[PDB]
């Protein structure tokens, strides 16, 4: 029984409406002209194209 | 300066405490194993395989 | 950015005036009392 | 005058702890006003910055 | 003895001055940090010095706390610095040692 | 502690019945004390070095009869009410209160 | 534990005292006052200055060495 | 008898302030526990009523902040205390843990074992806090940190997301500490009260080092009054701070937003970490780094058992005064580091003043204690 | 049962503490009034008319 | 001698709840103050959980609460026992004013 309420306890800090996880990101190439670094928003972190 | 509990008598006290130690090893190893369920260790031990 | 701005300055000059009082008159409060420490003497009188 | 003055000061109001409480809170009371006037006016005196703004504004 | 042995009595003479608790009219096994050892040396002291012990601590504590300090002429000289704590604590740290010795067997 | 907490309370609040038993402890004090040659020809010599008289029984008598407690508290609280003290200590002394605590005992917040 | 009373053994030691009301709350203040903070500095300076003006140089320096390390002059 | 030493409360209170004997011999070195009790109520006090209008979701986070500086009646002067108080809580804080080294107050074990402990908890409470207005500077700030748990081998990735609450510094974290620098202070105090128990058997150290016993005053009316006037020193300066210099000690960049995808070129923690901050990143490893700046404030841990000189305070000590000092000037080396870019001179002066705080402390104060005594025949 | 402080002695000590305990209720009064900046009551106070 | 008795944080522990003097005689309508302890720590404890979720504005008050209850793991079961937990503290409650009444606990 201790496990139980203490894992339970334990889990209430992890997962929640926090599956959004993410994507396939579609990105145009013809708007990164050459030698710029274009950052775009994915899965809540920074993605660099 | 822990020459205080260099001789005999403090070599005998600690053989003496070994079976102790070790089974109190034992009990925290299980412990964690079976609190954590530990996937690494637990596959081994049969009947505890709910996968 | 800080609405405020006007409205500290006066408090901080009553803050100044106030602590400019209040700070000589509690060293001289402690100052009274540890008087008995600071003046006590001492004397030895050991037998023979 | 003068020893006669925290003398009488301490015979009449000091000994006490009721009349010393007493004239603290209402010394407290003038004191709290008359405190206010002067550093309120000190920080206009360093100033002029608002205030006398309205004076020009309104008046209606 | 010579110019050597000096050198390094004129090298503790100096730090016996900067240690400086001969200022406060201290002696140096006055400022011994109070441990097992040195509880049951202070416990063993003859009456004179045990009274004699506490009266300087007393006047170094009334010092420290003014933070003023002794006239010079009353510094305690190097030299003139009497170690009497040292014999009685050799000889408790020595007991000890041998009840330890006795505890390895 | 306790010997301040007596003079505060007479300084302040003496009962008139207390001051009653005082008075009789003081005529009984002096009447028995002015017994024998002895004790009153040391009253005679003492009393015209420090009087000039000699205070006759009768009169002080009539000094403690016109004591009552307005007058104890009145005139303890002249000598007593917030006056420093003279304190003098011998023996194991550690406890003997710190003088600033022993002249805040001469005086009392509630009063 | 602690309490007054049972702290230790102490004889042969007078102390005289004086009540606060008694007394000045500033003797000499500034007559003995000032000598004495002189004093307690000497006293001190030798040990707590010298690693302080250390790190002052060190600072300055690292200092200067940083704003002049990001110009460039030929190459 | 007496009502004040028999009454099961007041014992208590008449025991710890009023009776207690105290040495004549204490200095201002001894005020800032009394500063730390203060700075304590005083966090929690203007905290509580920051929390009576502060909102906890990343939404309103930043807004009900400014909400309360500018609608909420004094909100300002409150919120401003709160921030300068938890430096002047800083600077008392480690003011209390310099006297205690030059002193040698540490030889009381269990008192200064518990003071690591309030460090530590009163460190881990004031690193939550800043997250909360959810500023640049708070959620960067608390990205940078809170990664470090990720070097933990086999184990920092789950850990470090599970403080998240996610996979990133989202909504779940941001109430999280809210609750967590809400708790934690109320445990501090508790865990200060036995600090106090602890200390209670043993008395306070002294100047000398040497036992006052023979030499003690009641702690009212001396130390009540020593330490009433040495609060309202700790007024001005709070004050002072708050009412005129009020972001002074704090970043302009937590006064914007946050931004997730941002990233200041900036980035440094509070004042009052920099210098565990430099000692980190002296360090080109993930696990050193955090192995290491773990090891700088855990050491303190470590100090009684190198003491080595027949004599507890430094004051007749000059070899361990000089020794000292350099630790303080080394610290403040650290401080000045932390704060710049880990660039040009910055980056080997910062990688030498972290062996040197270790070896002054490790090595060079053991020694110097060693060396005084047979100096003095000892 | 209250009568047990009702006598002579008690009546006496009942007037002793009369002017104390009227002295304490003119702090109270002025305290509070002053504390809460009395609006009825201040006015009547000459100089502290701040209106 | 013995550690219990003598260490200063022990001590409590032990003058508490070890060796405390207790009559033979205390019945079940003793039980409710420890209980009451219990109602106390579990209030503080899933409290603490549900305060690491709920935010305090109107806009999202009953929303978090229902986070909780639908997103948060076991949110629900901790949303409950301290729901529950506030009234089985206000049942002991009154027990032990109970108690205290009927036994004339209140003498002291
Ligand atoms: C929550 C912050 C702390 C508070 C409120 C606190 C409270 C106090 C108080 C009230 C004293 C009374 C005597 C004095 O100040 O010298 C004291 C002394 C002491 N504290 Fe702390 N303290 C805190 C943090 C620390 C820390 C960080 C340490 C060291 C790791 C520490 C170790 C000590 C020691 C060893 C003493 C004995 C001082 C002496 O007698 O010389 N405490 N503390
Ligand atoms: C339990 C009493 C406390 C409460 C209720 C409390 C609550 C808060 C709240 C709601 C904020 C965000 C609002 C704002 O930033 O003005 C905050 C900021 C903060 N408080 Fe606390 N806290 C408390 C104790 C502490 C303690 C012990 C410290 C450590 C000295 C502390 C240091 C901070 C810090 C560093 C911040 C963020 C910086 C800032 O003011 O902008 N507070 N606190």
């Amino acid at each position: 029984a201790a496990k139980n309420v203490v894992s339970q306890f334990v889990s209430s800090m992890s997962a929640s409406a926090d599956v959004l996880a993410m994507s396939k990101i579609e990105i145009k190439l013809s708007d990164i002209p050459e030698g710029k670094n274009m950052a775009f928003k994915w899965r809540g972190k920074p993605l660099f194209v | 300066m822990l020459t205080r509990f260099l001789g005999p008598r403090y070599r005998q006290l600690a053989r003496n405490w070994v079976p102790t130690a070790q089974l109190w090893g034992a009990v925290g190893a299980v412990g964690l194993v079976w609190a954590t369920d530990w996937r690494l260790i637990l596959d081994w031990v049969p009947y505890i395989n709910g996968k | 950015a800080e609405p405020e701005h006007d409205h500290r300055k006066r408090m901080g000059l009553k803050m100044l005036l106030m602590m400019g009082l209040l700070l000589p008159l509690v060293y001289a409060m402690k100052r009274h009392k540890w008087s008995v420490l600071k003046s006590r003497k001492l004397a030895y009188r050991p037998p023979k | 005058v003068a020893p006669t003055l925290t003398a009488r000061l301490y015979s009449l109001l000091f000994r006490r702890t009721s009349t010393f409480a007493l004239t603290i809170v209402v010394g407290a009371l003038f004191f709290e006003r008359a405190f206010d006037q002067g550093a309120d006016a000190i920080y206009e005196h360093i100033n002029e910055g608002k205030l006398w703004k309205h004076i020009k504004h309104k008046y209606e | 003895v010579s110019a050597s042995s000096r050198w390094l009595e004129g090298i503790r003479k100096w730090y016996y001055n900067a240690a400086g608790f001969n200022k406060l009219g201290l002696m140096r096994d006055d400022t011994i940090h109070e441990n097992d050892d040195v509880k049951e040396a202070i416990r063993r002291l003859p009456e004179n010095l045990y009274d004699d012990r506490v009266f300087r601590i007393k006047r170094a504590l009334d010092l420290s706390m003014r933070q003023q300090i002794l006239p010079k002429e009353q510094w305690t000289k190097y030299e003139e610095d009497k170690s009497y704590l040292e014999p009685y604590l050799k000889e408790v740290i020595r007991e000890r040692k041998e009840r330890e010795e006795w505890a390895k067997k | 502690f306790v010997l301040q907490g007596q003079w505060m309370r007479l300084c302040t609040s003496a009962t008139e019945s207390e001051v009653l038993r005082g008075k009789n402890l003081l005529r009984n004090a002096l009447v028995s004390h002015l017994d024998g040659t002895t004790p009153v020809c040391e009253d005679i010599g003492r009393s015209l070095l420090t009087y000039g008289r000699r205070i006759p029984l009768a009169e002080w008598e009539s000094r403690i009869a016109e004591v009552d407690a307005r007058v104890v508290r009145e005139v303890c609280s002249k000598y007593f009410y917030d006056q420093c003290p003279a304190v003098a200590g011998f023996g194991p002394i550690e406890q003997l209160p710190d003088y600033n605590r022993i002249r805040s005992g001469m005086f009392w917040l509630r009063f | 534990g602690r309490q007054f009373g049972h702290l230790t053994r102490v004889r042969h030691v007078i102390t005289y005292s004086l009540s606060p009301f008694e007394q000045r709350a500033f003797p000499h203040y500034f007559s003995k006052g000032i000598p004495n903070v002189l004093r307690r500095t000497r006293a001190c300076i030798l040990r707590v200055a010298p690693p302080f003006v250390a790190f002052y140089l060190v600072y300055t320096w690292g200092t200067q060495e940083f704003e002049k390390s990001k110009r460039k002059n030929p190459a | 008898t007496n009502i004040r030493k028999s009454h099961p409360l007041m014992k208590i209170v008449n025991n710890a302030f009023i009776d207690l004997p105290a040495p004549s011999n204490i200095s201002s070195w001894w005020n800032f526990g009394s500063l730390l009790g203060i700075c304590l109520i005083l966090q929690i006090l203007t905290g509580l009523f920051l929390a009576m209008h502060y909102t906890s979701d990343t939404t309103t986070a930043f807004s009900s902040v400014t909400h309360i500086c500018r609608d909420v009646n004094y909100g300002w002067i409150i919120r401003y205390m709160h921030a300068n108080g938890a430096s002047m809580f800083f600077i008392c804080l480690y003011m209390h843990v310099g006297r205690g080294l030059y002193y040698g107050s540490y030889t009381f074990l269990e008192t200064w074992n518990i003071g690591v402990i309030l460090l530590l908890t009163v460190m881990a409470t004031a690193f939550m806090g800043y997250v909360l207005p959810w500023g640049q500077m708070s959620f960067w700030g608390a990205t940078v940190i809170t990664n470090l748990l990720s070097a933990i081998p086999y184990i920092g990735t789950n850990l470090v997301e599970w403080i998240w609450g996610g996979f990133s510094v989202d909504k779940a974290t941001l109430t999280r500490f809210f609750a967590f620098h809400f708790i934690l202070p109320f445990i501090i105090m508790a865990i200060a009260m036995v600090h106090l128990l602890f200390l209670h058997e043993t008395g306070s150290n002294n100047p000398t080092g040497i036992s006052s016993d023979v030499d003690k005053i009641p702690f009212h009316p001396y130390y009540t009054i020593k330490d009433i006037l040495g609060a309202l020193l700790l007024i001005l300066a709070l004050m002072l701070l708050v009412l005129f210099a009020p972001d002074l000690l704090g970043d302009p960049d937590n006064y914007t937003p946050a931004n997730p995808l941002n990233t200041p070129p900036h980035i440094k923690p509070e004042w009052y970490f920099l210098f565990a901050y430099a000692i980190l990143r002296s360090i080109p490893n993930k696990l050193g780094g955090v192995l290491a700046l773990a090891f700088s404030i855990l050491i303190l841990a470590l100090i009684p058992l190198l003491h080595t000189s027949k004599q507890r305070s430094m004051m007749f000590r000059p070899l361990s005064q000089c020794l000292f000092w350099a630790l303080v000037a080394d610290l403040l080396t650290l401080t000045w580091i932390g704060g710049q870019p880990v660039e040009h001179p910055y980056i080997t002066i910062g990688q030498l003043a972290s062996v040197l705080y270790f070896l002054l402390i490790l090595v060079l104060m053991p020694t110097a204690g060693t060396i005084e005594n047979k100096l003095l025949k000892w």
